[PDB]
């Protein structure tokens, strides 16, 4: 039964800081890759960021990219992302993602409408 | 109240298929050699059904012809061609007179073999699915009950055409079906690594086997009726029992990395045949969690899996277009 | 043995396999085409100037392109269905950033897959008068970029976003195509054929013990 | 009955060169003989023309050990005219089709690289089998005069194995031997060049928008390759014959007689050197690496 | 989703090991018709 929980949002201020962590279980964290999904109101799932394997190759967004800091940590099974510098135009959800196959980097499905493997995310409002 | 279904399924501490069945004797190496090789397609394979009759054999490929074999013979008893190239289930009747087919048209078409008129036609289309078909299996002469791409599957009636029965409880998209060997109920596997068995007279799912972490690929009742296999693409198959509702084996090793494409199982329940996007099949003990034998002969990949009715052969296709008999 | 019903059998085998082979060659002499795009990208009315399958021919040669959109928006498996495809002709809507972003992301996600990791992408910036008009009249790397005007930059810039995937991922057995296309081109079907000429020129070249 | 040649300039060359050709044939070509049928059945087009020339390299250098044992016995033929007339039709044989089937590989070549799109819209392996097939029959049937031509004469030693005909005959010899040459050389020479060269000509210029790779620059090197071993092969070998039988047929004085009989019997070796580059020419490069890399 | 986890929590109603022995006892009882 696959699982994801985020905490830590819910209070920014414009320019501000927190830290997003989202906690999984029953699956191996080392043999799959794990994104990020902001989901805007009036808006569709929208990407953040990426970490492949052991952190071995690492993307982000343009709007994201010198500002968020993707983390995440195979012993402790749970994935990070912290937020140095803020606007109040990413207040959203973010859903903690990945993609079935394992020991491959093909997160081909991630920001469907519908999805298996995306928990349900904390909100996020500057 | 997941925790107290967890709680339920851990109440049962003492699961461990490697403690029970530790003290029993292995199957050992089992080497099968290819019989036949029905070389007669043109591109990949996707999907096949044998017969009642254990000897005819219809196969489906990406070129858009379904084809009939003789694997006694070696002959193509039918060639009908199919409106869709993109096929990716097949299903052969009881009465052997009837052949379905379908995949990303929609539409689960119904060829009438031996007819009066002594050709194949289509005699019904379903469309009644938002998805693209994944697996078809005939119910019987009348009726027969299809999972499609689109979170439900569905129970046909060729004189009307129309859903007798639907089976919307689900999530993501229903890659295959099998039929019990009673056929009064079915069980479905979906991408969102997890499988529930339906009942086909009620149309209400009984229960939900959630071991899996990645989509389920192909499922296969036991031959005792009350399991089945789940294969995955986590490169890890898993034994349910619809009684305990908790998977039972985990047939998982660390030098395998690609997923489960097809998953079938032998005559006894002893042998469980897995095909795999390894390149090649392999053939996994029932409730030892351990290999027996590799059919490694395909050249390109493993997508489609069956055993004979009577347990006398299996056949495996592959991403190239050959057919092997194993035996 | 050869009883009269085994030698009707063999015989009815051998019509159906002379039948296989007179369609051998026409299915080995047809390119499938697998056209992929968003929504707001205009790939219907590039098909329009030349599941929903059409069928064109250029050079006698005849190509049969596939339009599949009636599937519950996820291509994680029927997207295999596809995999012995020439070509992909994934279309991009170039006038829209904030949907360009995703059209990056899952160009990435077709290039790095498994199953398309051997088959070429031709790829079809299609809306350049808008771009134009938008630009005449998101990315922090637009500003540290320099042409390989505006609006050319503007292109360049996003073909050169699109080929980054396209190269630094690229296993040398699959290439993307980049072609800058309008509402009103009629040259999408050639480009589509002599992009489909060099696809099957490198794979010849693979196949005849040359590389 | 004439004026005699050399002996010690061919006979210290031709069996080490012909030994070392015929074991290096076998150890190059029955494996993937072998391979080519009952390894992993490959039989398209490309395979098709690749198994025959590895049929003809086998031919060839197991025509070889027989005229070996005469070319170090000092021109001595002890088995018989029999063996005489039916190895020197089948050394021919084998050398004929198997410039042949690298013609026919490089025509296929051709097509599929500069109108590909074309090639598969008319093609078919049947078209490779009967191609083969016919290239066979043909060389057979125009080296049928070859039978009644070489003959074996008891002149200067005690048995002799002439490659032409007899010193009487020779006036037939030189114009059956020019015939089937100038065919079965000129114009599977000129084909080869000409499609190679058009093919490198292709691939050279880069045409498309962003298929910029260093396969284009392979593949020119392993063409530029395999034209320049055909070429040293091939070529010297059939102009130093067409020099030397014109020379015994206009008459000319002994001098220049044994400078062309030394010159033909030194391009020979170029040409027998062929059944053993062959192999390492066309079944190294591409996916047959992978193939012997397994099958080893 | 909460109504069918109220079905399934009502559905357990068997052992692992009685699962387990109930198997091997059909693949024993079956092994002598079984060719594979
Ligand atoms: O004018 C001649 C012609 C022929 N010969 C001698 O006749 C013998 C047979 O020579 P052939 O004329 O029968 O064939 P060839 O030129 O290809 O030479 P070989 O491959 O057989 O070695 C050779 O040993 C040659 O020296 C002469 O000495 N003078």
């Amino acid at each position: 039964q696959v699982q994801l929980q985020e905490s830590g949002g819910g209070l920014v201020q414009p320019g501000g800081s927190l830290r997003l962590s989202c906690a999984a279980s029953g699956f191996t964290f080392s043999n799959y890759k794990m994104n990020w999904v902001r989901q805007a109101p009036g808006k569709g799932l929208e990407w953040v960021s990426d970490i492949s394997q052991s952190g071995a190759s690492i993307s982000y967004t343009g709007s994201v990219k010198g500002r968020f800091t993707i983390s995440r940590d195979n012993a402790k099974n749970t994935l990070y992302l912290q937020m140095n510098s803020l606007k109040p135009e990413d207040t959203a959800v973010y859903y903690c993602a990945r993609c079935p196959a394992p020991f491959t980097p093909f997160c081909f499905d991630v920001t469907s409408t519908t999805y298996a493997y995306r928990g349900q995310g904390t909100q996020v409002t500057v | 109240l997941k925790n107290q279904i967890r709680d339920a399924r851990k109440a049962c501490a003492d699961a461990t298929l490697s403690q029970i069945t530790n003290n029993i004797d292995p199957v050992g190496r089992i080497q099968m050699r290819t019989r036949r090789t029905l070389r007669g397609h043109l591109a990949k394979i996707y999907a096949m059904h044998w017969g009642t009759d254990s000897r005819l054999l219809v196969s489906a490929s990406q070129d858009g012809k379904l084809i009939i074999w003789d694997s006694y013979t070696t002959n193509k008893v039918h060639a009908i061609p199919l409106r869709s190239s993109w096929v990716m289930t097949c299903a052969y009747a009881p009465s052997g007179n009837y052949v379905a087919c379908g995949g990303l048209d929609n539409i689960c078409s119904i060829y009438n073999l031996k007819t009066r008129e002594g050709n194949v036609r289509v005699s019904r289309e379903l469309a009644g699915h938002t998805g693209y078909l994944s697996c078809c299996r005939f119910l019987d002469d009348n009726q027969i009950v299809t999972s499609s791409g689109d979170t439900t599957c569905a129970l046909w009636d060729i004189e009307t055409g129309q859903q007798t029965t639907t089976f919307t409880g689900h999530t993501g998209d229903v890659m295959s079906l099998s039929l019990a060997p009673d056929t009064r109920l079915f069980v479905s596997g979906a991408c969102d690594a997890s499988a529930k068995l339906w009942d086909v007279r009620e149309g209400m799912c009984r229960q939900t086997f959630t071991g899996h972490e990645s989509d389920i690929n192909a499922i296969c009742f036991f031959p005792n009726g009350n399991a089945f296999a789940t294969g995955s693409d986590d490169a890890t198959c898993r034994l349910f029992d619809l009684r305990a509702d908790q998977e039972l084996m985990t047939y998982s090793h660390d030098n395998i990395i690609c997923g489960i494409t097809s998953v079938s199982f032998s005559k006894s329940g002893r042998l469980l045949l897995a095909g795999y996007d390894d390149f090649n099949c392999n053939v996994w003990d029932a409730l030892k969690a351990d290999r027996a034998g590799v059919l490694a002969g395909h050249d390109n990949r493993v997508s489609c899996l069956g055993v004979t009715d009577d347990g006398m052969a299996v056949a495996t296709g592959s991403w190239d277009s050959f057919l092997k008999i194993w035996n | 043995t050869l009883s009269a019903e085994d030698k009707a059998a063999v015989e009815r085998s051998k019509m159906i396999e002379k039948q296989l082979q007179k369609d051998k060659q026409v299915y080995r002499a047809t390119h499938r085409l697998l056209l992929l795009g968003a929504d707001n990208s205009g790939k219907s009315t590039i098909v329009k100037q030349m599941i929903f399958e059409t069928k064109f021919q250029v050079d006698k040669v005849n190509f049969h392109m596939f339009d599949v959109g009636g599937q519950r928006d996820e291509r994680r498996k029927w997207i295999q269905c596809f995999n012995d495809v020439t070509a992909i002709i994934f279309v991009v809507d170039s006038s829209d950033y904030n949907r360009l972003q995703e059209a990056l992301n899952d160009f990435k996600s077709i290039w790095n897959n498994r199953w398309l990791r051997t088959i070429s992408v031709i790829l079809f910036l299609n809306k350049q008068d808008l771009l134009a008009e938008k630009v005449l009249a998101y990315f922090p790397e637009f500003a540290r970029y320099t042409t390989p005007p505006r609006v050319t930059r503007a292109k360049y810039f996003i073909r050169d976003e699109f080929l980054r995937i396209s190269t630094a991922s690229g296993d040398g057995r699959h290439y993307c195509y980049p072609h800058f296309t309008c509402a009103v081109d009629t040259e999408n079907a050639r480009r589509i054929f002599n992009d489909c000429k060099d696809i099957i020129l490198q794979m010849n070249l693979r196949e005849y013990n040359l590389v | 009955l004439d004026c005699w040649f050399d002996e010690d300039f061919k006979f210290i060359l031709l069996p080490v060169s012909y030994a070392v050709v015929f074991v290096l044939g076998l150890g190059l070509n029955a494996p993937t003989l072998w391979l080519f049928i009952f390894r992993l059945r490959p039989w398209d087009a490309t395979a098709t023309y690749m198994f025959h020339l590895a049929l003809s390299d086998t031919l060839y250098v197991l025509s070889l050990p027989t005229l070996i044992y005469y070319y170090a016995a000092h021109n001595h033929w002890p088995f018989g005219t029999e063996i005489c007339k039916f190895v020197r039709f089948l050394f021919y044989w084998n050398l004929y089709c198997s410039v042949l089937f690298l013609t026919c590989i490089s025509v296929h070549r051709y097509l599929g690289i500069c109108h590909p799109l074309r090639a598969l819209r008319w093609g078919r392996p049947r078209l490779a089998g009967l191609l083969c097939l016919a290239v066979w029959l043909v060389v057979a049937g125009c080296l049928v005069p070859n039978l009644f031509f070489v003959t074996t004469s008891n002149k200067g030693t005690t048995v002799l194995c002439h490659d032409t005909t007899r010193p009487e005959e020779f006036d037939h010899y030189v114009h059956f031997s020019s015939a089937v040459m100038g065919l079965l050389f000129g114009v599977p020479c000129l084909v080869t060049l000409v499609c190679y060269g058009l093919m490198a000509r292709r691939l050279y210029q880069p045409l498309p928008g962003s298929a910029q790779s260093s396969s284009r620059l392979r593949s020119l090197r392993t063409i530029a390759v395999v034209l320049t071993v055909f070429a040293v092969c091939f070529v010297p070998f059939h102009i130093t014959r067409t020099i030397y039988y014109l020379a015994r047929l206009l008459e000319a004085d002994c001098r220049v007689l044994n400078i062309v009989n030394v010159v033909y019997k030194v391009t020979r070796p170029l040409a027998s050197a062929n059944s053993c580059l062959d192999p390492v020419l066309y079944l190294l490069t591409g996916d047959k690496y992978r193939r012997q890399l397994r099958q080893l | 989703l909460v109504e069918q986890l109220k079905m399934e929590a009502n559905i357990d109603r068997i052992k692992v090991s009685k699962a387990a022995a109930d198997l091997m006892a059909y693949c024993e009882a079956h092994a002598k018709e079984d060719p594979l």
